[PDB]
C-alpha cells in the first residue's frame, strides 16, 4: 500500500517508490447500504419526491 | 402510410384534453389518456365526406 512502480525516460532506474499521502485527501461521497439497512423502516415522502417529478407541470 | 403518426396525433390529443391544467403535453409525457376514445378516433377511418374542400383552407 502505497508503493508504486515508476518505469519511464525519465527516471534512470526502474524504481519502487512510497508515496506519501496526500494533504487533503480525495474522498468519494458514497452511499452505505449496510450500515442504512440497519436502522428502522424510514419513510421518504412520496409526495414531494411525485412533485419534482413535475417541475411546474410535465 | 400514415399509421404511426395518426396514432401519435390521436394520443397527444387524448393526453392534451384529459390534462388541462399541465402545461407542455408531449407524447411522451406520462399522463392519462384514454386508448379506447384513441381507438374510436381511429375508427373514425370511415370518412366519406370530405378530402380537402376546394376554396377553403380547412372546413
Amino acid at each position: 500500500a502505497g508503493e508504486c512502480l515508476v518505469v519511464g525516460d525519465s527516471t534512470p532506474i526502474p524504481s519502487i517508490v512510497k508515496l506519501e499521502l496526500p494533504n487533503p485527501e480525495p474522498r468519494s461521497q458514497s452511499i452505505k447500504f449496510h450500515k442504512k439497512w440497519s436502522e428502522s423502516w424510514r419513510t421518504p415522502s412520496f409526495e414531494e419526491v411525485i412533485m419534482r417529478w413535475r417541475k411546474e407541470n410535465g | 402510410h400514415n399509421q404511426v403518426s395518426q396514432f401519435k396525433r390521436a394520443v397527444v390529443l387524448n393526453k392534451e384534453k384529459y390534462n388541462p391544467e399541465f402545461k407542455k403535453i408531449t407524447y411522451d409525457s406520462p399522463v392519462y389518456f384514454n386508448i379506447n376514445e384513441v381507438f374510436n378516433y381511429i375508427y373514425n377511418l370511415n370518412e366519406e365526406v370530405i378530402n380537402k374542400i376546394e376554396g377553403e383552407p380547412s372546413l
